[PDB]
């Protein structure tokens, strides 16, 4: 019903990536970064409403070139959370592989 | 009694720029930058309790 | 802010408009049902989509000519609401008009 916790999904699946693929460049983080966030969303129709209503997000756009052209405001929210969450998983995959690289020996 | 806006739509519809909304609305204080000096001008004995 | 909320406020700058003007037709009464759902509106964007994920609320509706036609979302669900609460403060306004009267 909040936002922290599908972040804490998406972390979960960030890390679970970054451990399973085992990737220490930052030029090939292309797919396995854009998969998660791909599978992180709901697919219930109420949760992403739920997701919309916490904070954590807002309407102003970063990038008009990921607009769809549809007349469904529900894919229209799905790909606000969908860019909420590629600006959060970009933002912390640095972090991520530093954790990583300083996890292990 | 319709849907209400903010007061700086009405307020700017007097040709009024966004400069003057940020330089009349309120008194303000300066800084100097570009010399790496870090100081201000003197202080208007405005702080009573913060 | 949940649904029942923002509905109870809604009948009462409602029932606030009927007692500043002492209105008394049903005819009358819609216009000022109009009017206080075009009042009381949230101005919180976090608000705003908690009544789109509360109760009481879906995604298809009724009139599709109410529906504008832009690529602001935000016009498109305050219009959605806007219906929405219409119908609301009409189903239980009209209780309210026979209250109002029956008060003083």
């Amino acid at each position: 019903m909040t936002y922290n916790n599908v972040f804490d999904h998406a972390y979960e699946m960030l890390k679970e990536n970054i451990r399973y693929d085992d990737i220490r460049d930052t030029d090939d983080l292309h797919d396995a970064i854009h998969m998660a966030a791909d599978n992180a969303v709901p697919h219930y129709y109420a949760d992403i409403f739920s997701v919309m209503a916490s904070e954590g997000i807002d309407l102003e756009f970063e990038d008009s070139g990921l607009m769809p052209d549809t007349k469904d405001v529900i894919r229209i929210l799905q790909a606000r959370i969908y860019e909420q969450l590629t600006i959060d998983l970009w933002e912390d995959a640095e972090d991520l592989l530093n954790e990583y690289l300083e996890e292990v020996e | 009694r319709r849907r209400k806006l903010p007061a700086t739509i009405i307020l700017r519809a007097l040709n009024y720029t966004t400069e003057q909304i940020l330089d009349l609305f309120f008194e303000k204080v300066i800084f100097e930058i570009r010399d790496n000096k870090l100081q201000m001008e003197l202080v208007p004995e405005r702080l009573r309790g913060e």
